[PDB]
């Protein structure tokens, strides 16, 4: 509510929004379940963020990982650049992040690998780098991958949840080696 | 034209003035510096003055301005002028009555051997801007100054005891500082001329000192952002002219003073979240009060009538209390009431009929309380209405007609209460309405169609209702909406084929209904859709191939008449959840279709 | 130029 409000507004002030999409995000509410583009549980906790396709950009917060009980983010389609947080693996209740068709830069944070209960995870058509974390084998939960359209590099793993992504979930990256490529590993 | 003219030139020649705000100045034409822009003077044609707010003037404190003889004001406010000052910035500045350096760049400590410099300041102010260090103890020296502003600075150690040496002090500005841990000085009692005393988040603990009694002059008392303890002392009654007092965001307990009720000056108080207890003081007689903020303390027992004397009461901000019985049935009718908030009480029966009176309501925001009863016709009538919230209460029977065409009207929330009725067609009014919240009711009849006609909705949610009927195709017109939630209704029909309209909707949640047709193919188009619930319906056909551009974090289709083959990619095993209760479908391995 | 919250009372709602 005031914990969850804090954070939310720090993103507003730090993404730019020619659209005015985040204009109902008062600091002034007691908490942001009002607000446009976030749902809250009854408990007045937020539990989405939806915010793709709205012409944004700048760059995400660490203060983001403050939303405990976050289960859906959105922020696809947009034009965001810098690091994905690294404390968005504090997030523990996440089951969809969807940060895909943006201009994200750097690694992937091994963090991610502590989402225990992510189900989705499209990180496609960004400008990723390095490898692939092992952790992220780790997510029993994980069932849909996109890393597609990337700058990726080094192994793709192959076991724990990885044993049901195809090569369609690794296309069109930097230099990426393994058994769902086409090319063994260095 | 004189030394005033050739020694503001100079001062100019030490700020860099990338505006050219004072192209007047170094800009000849003979003109003299009584005409020059900031620039003022006297009868005899002495600079008096000189005023160069907002010039946005970069540089170090032009300590040649005081060379000035008949100096009396200098104003520097709202510039970057930088560095820090020194003793020989004011050593010639003796005949200065008023200085305002306020939302500058300026660092370091302020000089110590400032009150003798300045024997004959009257105003002082260096507010908003990077000070460090302490309040020079050297300040209780001052013989004359009338106001001291230090507001918004890094300003450490304790607010000096010497400062109640000042007896000339009528307004005391110290908040925003980065103070140490301390208690009020309980010297500035004896600055018995005050009329406003501001030390909000000025890291103060400990009680209010009883000295501050002898205050009876006070106008605005300000104390917000501390750790203040102890009771909201009684000799707040005794401050015979007081108009403000702000007291929120502190550690005060026990109860109001019962005594209170008699501050007939009083136009704003506010004590909001501390940990206040007992009733609120009846036998009021608060003739002047424009706002009363109690908000997220533990007050409890009734808002007592006296609160109605109060005729020129614009907010009342009572939520997150254990406050209980019926609100005062004349409230807002004699009164331009614009703000209220009573939520997250225990508050009974009826919301009163003409609390709208005056038409200045704004927000009516009455969450999680008992009020029952019905919303009466006269707030129909209340067209300054922007916020509603009246949700988890026993409110009942129909929403009057009017209601629901109020014409600034932005979000209403009705939800969880027993509300009957079918929704109107006067809702065409509501031309500002964004948010409407009216799930848990009793509203039946058709969703009308002069809802899709209002182009501003972003969020319909309306689910357990009784609404039948189809739904308006008008409600694909609605291009700004991101949430539809028509669950748990008696709706029947199928749903517009034609939905390239709704391009920002981000939820779709038409579950435990009575609808039939296909699932539209244009469905799988929305650029934003991810949350399909069409489950515990009639739908039958096959499940479009377009659902499968969708990037869903929810599809659920479960308890349908669905048939034929599962698009290949939902046919994996991982998805097998969201098609439950459709025994027609199958799975197709290239010939041979199975159903599971 | 440095914002100082205004000696007022708190816009919190809801
Ligand atoms: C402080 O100074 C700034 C800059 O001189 C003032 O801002 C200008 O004045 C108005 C403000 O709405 C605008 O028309 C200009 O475009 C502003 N210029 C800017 C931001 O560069 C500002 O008004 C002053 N503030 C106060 C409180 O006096
Ligand atoms: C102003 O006061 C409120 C209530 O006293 C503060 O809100 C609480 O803050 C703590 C953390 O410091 C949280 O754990 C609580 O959940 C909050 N309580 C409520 C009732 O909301 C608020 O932080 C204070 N604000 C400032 C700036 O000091
Ligand atoms: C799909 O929606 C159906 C309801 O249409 C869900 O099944 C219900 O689950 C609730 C528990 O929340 C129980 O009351 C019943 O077992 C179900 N209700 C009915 C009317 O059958 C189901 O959970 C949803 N499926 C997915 C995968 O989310
Ligand atoms: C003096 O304080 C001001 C405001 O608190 C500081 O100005 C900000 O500095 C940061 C970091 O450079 C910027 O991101 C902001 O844009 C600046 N302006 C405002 C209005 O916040 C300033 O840095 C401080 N200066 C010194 C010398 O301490
Ligand atoms: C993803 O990236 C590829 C390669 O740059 C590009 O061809 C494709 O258009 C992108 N996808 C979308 C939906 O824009
Ligand atoms: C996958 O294999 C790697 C290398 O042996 C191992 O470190 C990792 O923990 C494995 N993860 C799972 C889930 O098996
Ligand atoms: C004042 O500001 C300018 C840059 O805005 C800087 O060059 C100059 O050195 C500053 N003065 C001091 C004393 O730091
Ligand atoms: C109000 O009542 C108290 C005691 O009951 C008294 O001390 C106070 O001075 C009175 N104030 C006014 C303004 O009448």
């Amino acid at each position: 509510a005031n914990l969850e409000g804090d954070a939310l507004h720090t993103l507003r002030v730090t993404l730019v929004d020619p659209n005015n999409v985040l204009q109902s995000w008062d600091p002034t509410l007691v908490n942001p379940c009002t607000w446009f583009h976030v749902t809250c549980n009854n408990e007045n906790s937020v539990i989405r963020v939806d915010l793709g396709n709205a012409e944004l950009s700048g760059h995400l917060v660490p203060e983001l990982g403050v939303l405990k009980n976050l289960q859906y983010l959105e922020l696809y389609s947009n034009n965001i650049t810098g690091p994905i947080p690294s404390n968005l693996g504090d997030l523990t209740n996440l089951v969809s992040l969807d940060l895909y068709l943006n201009s994200f830069s750097g690694p992937i944070p091994e963090s991610l690998g502590k989402l225990s209960k992510l189900r989705f995870l499209r990180l496609n058509n960004n400008s990723l780098t390095g490898s692939i974390p092992m952790s992220l084998t780790q997510i029993t939960t994980l069932q849909v991958l996109d890393l597609s359209n990337n700058r990726l590099s080094g192994s793709v793993p192959d076991n724990g949840s990885f044993s049901l992504f195809t090569p369609i979930s690794f296309a069109n990256n930097l230099d990426l080696c393994g058994p769902v490529t086409s090319h063994p590993c260095p | 034209l004189n030394q005033d003219a050739t020694i503001l030139r100079q001062a100019k020649l030490g700020l860099s003035d990338p505006a050219q705000s004072l192209s007047s100045w170094s800009d000849n034409n003979d003109v003299t510096p009584c005409k020059w822009l900031g620039v003022s003077c006297d009868a005899t044609s002495n600079v008096v003055s000189v005023d160069l707010s907002s010039f946005m003037l970069v540089g170090p404190f032009p300590s040649i301005l005081c060379h000035l003889p008949s100096l009396h004001s200098l104003s520097l406010y709202n510039n970057s002028i930088n560095g820090s000052l020194s003793a020989d910035d004011f050593d010639t500045c003796h005949n200065l009555i008023s200085l305002d350096l306020s939302e500058n760049l300026l660092v370091g400590s302020i000089p110590k051997s400032l009150p003798f410099n300045l024997p004959n300041l009257k105003f002082l102010e260096i507010s908003g801007n990077n000070l460090s260090d302490t309040i020079p103890s050297s300040f209780g020296e001052f013989r004359k100054l009338e106001s001291l502003n230090l507001a918004g600075n890094f300003l450490s150690g304790t607010i000096p005891a010497s400062l109640g040496n000042v007896t000339t002090l009528k307004e005391l500005k110290l908040a925003y500082n980065l103070f140490s841990p301390s208690q009020i000085p309980s010297q500035l009692g004896n600055l018995t001329e005050l009329q406003v005393l501001w030390l909000a988040g000025c890291n103060l603990v400990g009680p209010i000192p009883p000295s501050l009694s002898r205050l009876t002059s006070l106008v605005n008392l300000d104390l917000t952002f501390n750790q203040l303890t102890g009771s909201i002392p009684s000799w707040i009654t005794q401050l015979k002219t007081v108009e403000q007092i702000e007291l929120f965001n502190n550690s005060f307990s026990g109860e109001l003073p019962e005594s209170m009720g008699n501050m007939t000056t009083l136009k704003r108080f506010d004590a909001s979240m501390n940990k206040l207890t007992g009733k609120i003081p009846d036998n009021l007689n608060l003739l002047n009060l424009e706002s009363l903020n109690l908000f997220e303390n533990m007050l409890e027992g009734p808002l007592p009538e006296s609160i109605t004397r109060s005729k020129t009461l614009s907010e009342l901000k009572l939520f997150n209390n254990r406050l209980t019985g019926v609100l005062p049935s004349q409230l807002g009718a004699n009164s331009p009431l614009q703000y209220v908030d009573l939520s997250y009480n225990r508050f009974s029966g009826e919301i009163p009929a003409n609390v709208c009176g005056e038409g200045k309501l704004e927000y009516l925001i009455l969450i999680d309380n008992s009020f029952s009863g019905e919303i009466s016709n006269n707030l129909g009538k209340c067209k300054s209405l922007t916020r509603v919230r009246l949700s988890n209460n026993k409110l009942s029977g129909q929403i009057p007609h009017g209601f629901w065409g109020l014409p600034r009207l932005s979000l209403l929330e009705l939800s969880d209460n027993s509300f009957t009725g079918s929704i109107p067609k006067t809702i065409i009014g509501a031309k500002n309405l964004s948010n409407l919240r009216i799930s848990k009711n009793r509203f039946s009849g058709s969703i009308p169609n002069e809802i899709g006609s209002l182009n501003g909705i972003i969020e319909i949610s309306g689910a357990e209702n009784d609404f039948s009927g189809e739904i308006p195709e008008s409600l694909v017109k609605l291009k700004q909406l991101s949430r539809l939630d028509l669950s748990k209704n008696q709706l029947s029909g199928e749903i517009p084929r034609e939905l390239r309209g709704w391009k920002n909707l981000n939820e779709l949640n038409l579950a435990n209904n009575h609808l039939s047709g296909e699932i539209p193919k244009e469905v799988g188009i929305l650029p934003v859709l991810n949350y399909l619930d069409l489950s515990s319906n009639q739908f039958s056909g096959e499940i479009p191939l377009e659902l499968q551009n969708l990037k869903l974090n929810v599809l659920n289709l479960s308890y349908n008449h669905l048939s034929g083959k599962i698009p290949p990619l939902y046919a994996n095993k991982i998805y097998a959840h969201d098609f439950i209760g459709n025994p027609g479908l199958c799975v197709d391995l290239d010939g041979l279709c199975r159903k599971i | 130029y440095v914002p100082i919250p205004p000696s007022a009372p708190s816009k919190r709602h809801n």
